[PDB]
């Protein structure tokens, strides 16, 4: 990793960027277009983790604009509840049954003890897992490194944090652990992890300084929930990720400086871990052949429906994650008769689409 | 004929007229099968069933 200040300009790509959002990458595309020809020192996956009030979007934005990488924002549940046409599905809440209504993080902030919350965290995992592969498709196909505000490796910390406060049952822990044991072994671990360290009182101070209308007057962010998550980070997630990823603890109780952490990143030698073949650090990115590199690119640019179909675990013993059949029927009749999702995206003529009589272009990795 | 000759049973005299559907049944049944297969493809992908009529043609 080399910054823009020492390099004296923007980085140059070693090859042309592959249009991974338009063209598929099968083995017959992998014969011609190689994938290790566009890799350099700025092809790392950096996850900037921290507490909930630490500045991570601004820091990840300036790190992406400083190290010449792409900033991937934090996931929020507007990605499900707003479709591709821009229609909000929170306006279908009176039509939906109350056991199948909308549950965003605002509804968690006022009502954390609701039965949908055990669904909600799982939904958050289904947006982190869907983002990281979308991060990995940017690493393997274009060569540009990515930086993520949140990672699916760190999402279990919030799961035990809602468990310890009492918002989750033991069955919700069991089904999230089954989903994690089913899914977390299929995606590559990041190269570098930045933990922006904050004490428990300064998190509350930044929360009341932000003055977001659902963070204030909420009983979720007490002195036990924040302390539980900051303890649980540093003694479960950091200890798990330090075996593979480099771990950088930064005292973010002040405003925080950007040039010192770019200096701290730049002195890290990334080639010393490739000397040992069986080294635990950077084991997931150690591909000795071009065929293994192309197999790794195929696994995320072409086999993303497989990794999204790996969320198909049946666990019916929990009552708060089973949608009843009449409620599921009226949920289908409301949700799939919406103006946005009557058909697949790009083929809905009710919301201003033309030329459908001669259109047979499905798309790549599109949710149906 | 008063004999049950085996050779004249297989010999085509030419008095059997083919039906109206006999020369034309298989192309129109396979055309309807192809149109229904394209409609089935468009239904399985949640496309409109008559979207992309070039595939049907
Ligand atoms: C043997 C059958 C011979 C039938 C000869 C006449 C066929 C006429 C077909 C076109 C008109 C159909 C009427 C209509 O409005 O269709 C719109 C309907 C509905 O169109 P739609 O636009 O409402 O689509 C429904 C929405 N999705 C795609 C999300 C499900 O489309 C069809 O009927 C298309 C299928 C044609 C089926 C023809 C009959 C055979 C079925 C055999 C089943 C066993
Ligand atoms: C034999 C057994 C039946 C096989 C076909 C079953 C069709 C069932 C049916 O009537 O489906 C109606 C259905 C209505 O639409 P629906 O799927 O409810 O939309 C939900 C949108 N989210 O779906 C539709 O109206 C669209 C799909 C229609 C499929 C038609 C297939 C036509 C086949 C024609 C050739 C038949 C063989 C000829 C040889
Ligand atoms: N239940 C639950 N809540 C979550 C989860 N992830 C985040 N949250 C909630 C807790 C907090 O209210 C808030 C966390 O804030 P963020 O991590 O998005 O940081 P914030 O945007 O405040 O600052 P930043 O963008 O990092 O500068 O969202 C999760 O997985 N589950």
């Amino acid at each position: 990793i080399s910054g823009k200040t020492m390099r004296g300009g923007p980085r140059v790509p070693k090859a042309a960027p592959y249009p991974y959002k338009t063209k598929k990458y099968s083995v017959f595309n992998a014969i011609f277009d190689k994938t290790s020809k566009r890799f350099d020192e700025n092809s790392k996956v950096i996850c900037v983790e921290g507490p909930i009030a630490a500045g991570k979007s601004k820091f990840a934005k300036e790190l992406a604009e400083e190290l010449d990488m792409e900033y991937y924002p934090a996931v929020d549940l507007d990605l499900i509840y707003i479709n591709s046409y821009g229609y909000d599905m929170r306006k279908l809440d009176p039509q939906l049954p109350p056991s199948c209504r909308s549950y965003d993080v605002r509804n968690f902030c006022l009502d954390p003890s609701h039965d949908l919350a055990a669904q909600f965290q799982i939904r958050m995992y289904m947006l982190r897992y869907s983002q990281y592969i979308d991060a990995l498709q940017h690493v393997l196909s274009t060569g540009q490194g990515v930086v993520l505000e949140r990672s699916p490796y760190s999402d279990f910390v919030f799961m035990e944090a809602m468990f310890r406060q009492g918002y989750l049952s033991r069955g919700a822990r069991s089904v999230y652990n089954e989903l994690r044991q089913n899914t977390i072994g299929e995606l590559l671990k990041p190269h570098l992890v930045i933990y922006l360290d904050l004490p428990v009182d300064a998190v509350k101070k930044q929360i009341k300084a932000r003055n977001v209308d659902y963070e204030v007057q909420s009983k979720v962010f007490s002195d036990a929930y924040l302390s539980d998550l900051e303890q649980l980070y540093k003694q479960q997630y950091l200890k798990d990720i330090s075996t593979h990823a480099e771990l950088l603890i930064y005292d973010w109780t002040a405003g925080g400086e950007t040039e010192v952490v770019v200096e701290d990143i730049e002195r890290i030698d990334f080639n010393q871990f490739e000397a040992d073949i069986h080294n635990k650090k950077m084991l997931d990115w150690r591909f000795p052949l071009e065929a293994e590199w192309c197999e790794a690119r195929i696994k995320y640019c072409h086999e993303k429906p497989d990794l999204m179909n790996y969320f198909n675990v049946p666990r019916f013993d929990v009552p708060e994650l089973v949608r009843s059949a009449d409620d599921g029927k009226v949920w289908r009749d409301v949700w799939f008769n919406a103006p946005g999702m009557k058909y697949r995206p790009g083929y809905n003529a009710d919301m201003g689409d033309e030329g459908l009589l001669t259109k047979t272009k499905i798309g790549i990795n599109q949710g149906i | 004929s008063a004999v049950n000759d085996p050779l004249e049973l297989l010999t085509n005299k030419g008095t059997h007229e083919p039906s109206f559907l006999s020369p034309i049944w298989n192309p129109i049944a396979c055309g309807v099968a192809g149109v229904g297969a394209a409609i089935f493809i468009n239904w399985g992908f949640r496309k409109p069933v008559f979207s992309g009529i070039q595939k049907h043609i």
